[PDB]
DNA sequence: GCTTTTTTTTTTCACAATCCCGGTGCCGAGGCCGCTCAATTGGTCGTAGACAGCTCTAGCACCGCTTAAACGCACGTACGGATTC
DNA sequence: GCTTTTTTTTTTCACAATCCCGGTGCCGAGGCCGCTCAATTGGTCGTAGACAGCTCTAGCACCGCTTAAACGCACGTACGGAATCCGTACGTGCGTTTAAGCGGTGCTAGAGCTGTCTACGACCAATTGAGCGGCCTCGGCACCGGGATTGTGAAAAAAAAAAGCTGCA
């Protein structure tokens, strides 16, 4: 029985992903995310398909690019495995975050 | 006087001639340099009453910019809005990582 | 006006997809304490884009947040986003 | 024959130094910078006092907040000792450098 | 020596004591000459900015008000100056 | 149990730093002076935008089948981290 | 310097994954059309700013003292990081469950447009005190020394906890 060594699928993974560009969420449940929490800032909203593109765009990206800084951060201390710590750094030292 | 008018210190006039001429809107409602007379009142209150604070908490009676640094570092909301912000002579929080700490 | 309260979607982000994220972003191996922590993270960014989104709307008096809404929303954040209007 | 350790001095120049506003680099010098590059840019420039003091209250306080940053990778990679790699990161985690 | 590389004027103690009041403890040797190399890039383009500015204005004498613009746009906004 | 080492803990002494007394003198905050322009005013005119009414876009709900993805568990390797030096 | 294993390297096939083509089909890039409203023409009038001339501010050069800071060197402690070692958190793959997505269907809130009318804010000329710069004073605050007090640590001394050896039962 054939069986791929810890890491060479990952890294497929990461090659598949990056070549790519099509929202890596699925729609719905992000959808249904935003109208959650916009219920707390005013009820009985409605959004613009475009809108809610426009957030899962901006959600993605930010976050794609969050886990780039977080990966340094990770490295940076000889490891591989990104710890909740790494993002901490990362965001502490963006200023996201006091 | 209209800062009179408004219960207000802060010039109601001036803000209101810096709005038109400061190329924001071709027209200027008569409430908004009230309004905006007031906010800037209330924020400019806020600093120097923590800040007067600062210095009398260290036995001095003119307000420096340590005192300034120190009233808006301290003050979670008023640090976030002068996030990006220098304050010429203001130094920094005293503040020493644990791990460095002895022991 | 024919039901439309919400539920508990954070779970929705499923761990495939921060895993696919983390992916995109160059990451190997992934912590089990990422994926809650990533949420947070994510709830935290979507409730400062939407509450500054919402507050455009209420101006213009909408009641239907408009893409620009979240356009304009995300220039305040330092957040520029390209092909949506503006 | 009194011998105080390794970083015990460090500390007290840490509370000293945090405790202090003072500008801690010398003027003169920082002056002397600042003239030295403004020429690649125009000559026989001519500057305010307070144009270089601005200049040096600004600078200052870049480093001093680039340091902060910079103990916190230090700290994170399990050191206590700051190196280039750690301001490296900070600035790349800044977006000052790519 | 001690020749025209006003950069060097930046001393080692002077940067140890930046590093202090950013509650650095231990310095590395190779650490003064990167934060030479940061602090230079840091006024070329503060100072770049402010010039240009100067430029614009049709004067020689560069203004603390120039400095403060270019901070700003730098996004270093800097208070006390004539902001 | 004993003795014999490392390690850990406690106790004692040295030294900066703070705070309490005593003081002096410099320099700029503060406040008054004397002029000036920017705020105020009532008048006149034009159109911004409130409003109300009308159109019809597009946003929201609901369904049922299909199948891709999420899910959860078994399995073991390479990673993280502790320790040493 | 060996003899005997572990460690690291090599080579040989099996297998999965990704790659590249043509074929096929759907839809949106591209473009033409006809009508609109915003760019252009040609005119007028008023003032923003270019310009010359003069004022005096503050930037520069220089110099000569007095330190405080930079410097270079001796010395060693605590640090960085290399090397080892051990437990399981994580990745990979499977069978099972879930609901996203799809395409369609039916309803209407509300986005967005129109026309109407007036409340309000820009414009003006006349007046005038609030706030400007200039300048004088007087006490806050930097800096002084003496000595007590309290953090802040380093060393040296005591205690305890491991390290190694035992002397019977
Ligand atoms: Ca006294
Ligand atoms: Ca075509
Ligand atoms: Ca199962
Ligand atoms: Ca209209
Ligand atoms: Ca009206
Ligand atoms: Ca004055
Ligand atoms: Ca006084
Ligand atoms: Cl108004
Ligand atoms: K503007």
């Amino acid at each position: 029985p054939h069986r791929y060594r810890p890491g060479t699928v990952a890294l497929r993974e990461i090659r598949r992903y990056q070549k790519s560009t099509e929202l890596l969420i699925r729609k719905l449940p992000f959808q249904r995310l935003v109208r959650e929490i916009a219920q707390d800032f005013k009820t009985d909203l409605r959004f613009q398909s475009s809108a809610v593109m426009a957030l899962q765009e901006a959600c993605e990206a930010y976050l794609v690019g969050l886990f780039e800084d977080t990966n340094l951060c990770a490295i940076h201390a000889k490891r591989v495995t990104i710890m909740p710590k790494d993002i901490q750094l990362a965001r502490r030292i963006r200023g996201e975050r006091a | 006087t209209r800062s009179s008018r408004a219960g207000l210190q802060f010039p109601v006039g001036r803000v209101h001639r810096l709005l038109r001429k400061g190329n924001y809107s071709e027209r200027v409602g008569a409430g908004a340099p009230v309004y905006l007379a007031a906010v800037l009142e209330y924020l400019t209150a806020e600093i120097l009453e923590l800040a007067g604070n600062a210095a009398r908490d260290n036995k001095k009676t003119r307000i420096i910019p340590r005192h300034l640094q120190l009233a808006i570092r301290n003050d979670e909301e008023l640090n976030k809005l002068l996030g990006r912000v220098t304050i010429a002579q203001g130094g920094v929080l005293p503040n020493i990582q644990a791990v460095l700490l002895p022991k | 006006r024919h039901r439309k309260v919400l539920r508990d979607n954070i779970q929705g982000i499923t761990k495939p997809a921060i895993r696919r994220l983390a992916r995109r972003g160059g990451v190997k191996r992934i912590s089990g304490l990422i994926y809650e922590e990533t949420r947070g993270v994510l709830k935290v960014f979507l409730e400062n884009v939407i509450r500054d989104a919402v507050t455009y709307t209420e101006h213009a008096k909408r009641k239907t947040v408009t893409a620009m809404d979240v356009v304009y929303a995300l220039k305040r954040q330092g957040r520029t986003l390209y092909g949506f209007g503006g």
